[PDB]
């Protein structure tokens, strides 16, 4: 992606606070809820027909800390996005086939989330630099579609 | 399409918003500018600084007319009428942008009201949102 | 979206379509299915294959679907309430899927009615397609 | 991008039956005419208050002529696209600031006036062929947005 010395910095400061159990859940949960459709990948979780039972849901927890885990590792390599994802891209465009456009939909939820929990410390600035990441993450995976 | 419990949810998130629709207004377009650059082309005239007087001005431009889209969502077209005209018409802007609009405005919904924007809300709003950008992208009926 | 002028340019575009509703049903999803594969997901249980008596069947019942909303322009929330129920609540389907379908039908009449697909014709049927894919994709209830 | 031995076949033969002149200016009509917010970009060009005047328009027969030239030199540098395209990324990207979205639109016009142009020899197949080129060029121009 490729960001100024000082957002790197920010970016990277602000993610030695995020507690992956907490965000992932809530950014997978919000996913299912908001963009009803992408429920069909998870029709295996078990009942996902209403948002108190998605959000209670204990394999949406589990997979949602799974996946926020991943972005971490998107986070701390930044200048190697395309070979952090190469498997996951395998993954969700060759065996799920999964459109693309879900990624950044979900990169977006995602920023939403850490707009909630972390309120005013979570500036234009800061978000602007998350746009960036969440960006290049969505990309990556959307690799092996080119 | 709004629902029904989709307008109830709008109509009810909005009055935690109460007169504070300006200033959200303001700050989600903060965000859009610094989010994503492309859409600063559309204000050339603009001082697009910090704390910028046009661009509180003009938030609240934007969030009023999101308190009048509230008191119509029964008639969204009709109520949004002349702004159609003004977006797709006369200032001819990309679809792509209203998405990055609605996605920080949410941002910033997110930020000031934490224990209200609950996923249900979340998920209202969201629909709310691309309602309002059909009609205002529409050169239509 | 949908005015006056694109409701005369699709009624009288569907008009010269006819009765190969259900042919171009047909052709389009066999454009869709090998053009764009992650669509295939849809229809575990069909016979994807060129030529096949599933995919021929249920061209037709897209084609005569499209001919019923032609019919209800005025009240597509109305007429296709069923089918809306079926492909967002009960079966799921990504909106951008609806997208490609649409894509794959205009592309099936350019090549059958290359002298009747002029560019306005084009630009009412490409709307026509858009609202009943957001009726389809709607939750309004 | 990836076709095969003989898809790429069966797809430059085709190439070689088109018309630069007219497919061109059609593609960019259609696409001012169907997508209007479009014409943003191109006021310069003078009268595209209908579509009568659009399909007619000079400037753009002429421009069309260029774009569809371009997507030519696509169709044969098609495994090293982000090359090939890499100057006019930075053109649309830099100066321009055309939203890469809009790429895969132009691309899909594209497709149909092919469609229209060569009827029932533009099969599903080979229509699905060029789904692949048309998805390439429009990725190597977007490379600069990152
Ligand atoms: C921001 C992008 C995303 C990231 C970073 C991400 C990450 C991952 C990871 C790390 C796994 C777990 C792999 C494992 O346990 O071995 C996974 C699995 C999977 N992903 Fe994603 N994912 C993303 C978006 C999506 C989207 C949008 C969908 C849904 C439409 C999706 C559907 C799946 C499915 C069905 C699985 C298999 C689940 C299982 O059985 O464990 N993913 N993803
Ligand atoms: C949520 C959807 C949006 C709403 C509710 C909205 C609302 C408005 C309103 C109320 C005005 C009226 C100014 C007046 O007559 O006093 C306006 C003007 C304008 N809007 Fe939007 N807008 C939205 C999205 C957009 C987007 C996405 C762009 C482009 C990035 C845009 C660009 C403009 C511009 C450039 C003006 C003219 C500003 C000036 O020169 O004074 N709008 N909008
Ligand atoms: C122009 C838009 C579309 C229209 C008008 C349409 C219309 C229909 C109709 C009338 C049926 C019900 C037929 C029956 O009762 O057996 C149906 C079923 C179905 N549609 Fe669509 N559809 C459209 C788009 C989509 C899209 C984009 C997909 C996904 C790629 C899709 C997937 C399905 C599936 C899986 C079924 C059930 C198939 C079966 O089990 O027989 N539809 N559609
Ligand atoms: C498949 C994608 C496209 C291709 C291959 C393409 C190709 C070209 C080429 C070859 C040029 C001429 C550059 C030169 O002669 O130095 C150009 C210029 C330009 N393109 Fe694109 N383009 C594409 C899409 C777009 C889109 C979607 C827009 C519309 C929003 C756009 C807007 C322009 C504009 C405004 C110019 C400047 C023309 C002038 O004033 O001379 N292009 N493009």
């Amino acid at each position: 992606v490729q960001l100024s010395g000082e957002e790197k910095a920010a970016v990277l400061a602000l993610w030695d606070k995020v507690n992956e159990e907490e965000v992932g859940g809530e950014a997978l949960g919000r996913l299912l809820v908001v963009y009803p459709w992408t429920q069909r990948f998870f029709d295996s979780f078990g009942d996902l027909s209403n948002p108190g039972a998605v959000m209670g849901n204990p394999k949406v927890k589990a997979h949602g800390k799974k996946v926020l885990h991943s972005f971490g590792e998107g986070v701390h390599h930044l200048d190697n996005l395309k070979g952090t994802f190469a498997a996951l891209s395998e993954l969700h465009c060759d065996k799920l086939h999964v459109d693309p456009e879900n990624f950044r939909l979900l990169g977006n939820v995602l920023v939403v989330v850490l707009a909630r929990h972390f309120g005013k410390d979570f500036t234009p600035e800061l978000q602007a630099s998350y746009q960036k990441v969440v960006a290049g993450v969505a990309n990556a995976l959307a690799h092996k579609y080119h | 399409v709004l629902s029904a419990a989709d307008k109830t949810n709008v109509k009810a998130a909005w009055s935690k918003v109460g007169g504070h629709a300006g200033e959200y207004g303001a700050e989600a377009l903060e965000r859009m500018f610094l989010g994503f650059p492309t859409t600063k082309t559309y204000f050339p005239h603009f001082d697009l600084s910090h704390g910028s007087a046009q661009v509180k001005a003009h938030g609240k431009k934007v969030g009023d007319a999101l308190t009048l889209a509230v008191g119509h969502l029964d008639d969204l077209p009709g109520a949004l009428s002349d702004l159609s005209n003004l977006h797709a018409h006369k200032l001819r802007v990309d679809p792509v942008n209203f998405k990055l609009l609605s996605h920080c405005l949410l941002s910033t919904l997110a930020v000031h009201l934490p224990n209200d924007f609950t996923p249900a809300v979340h998920a209202s709003l969201d629909k709310f949102l691309s309602s309002v950008s059909t009609v205002l992208t529409s050169k239509y009926r």
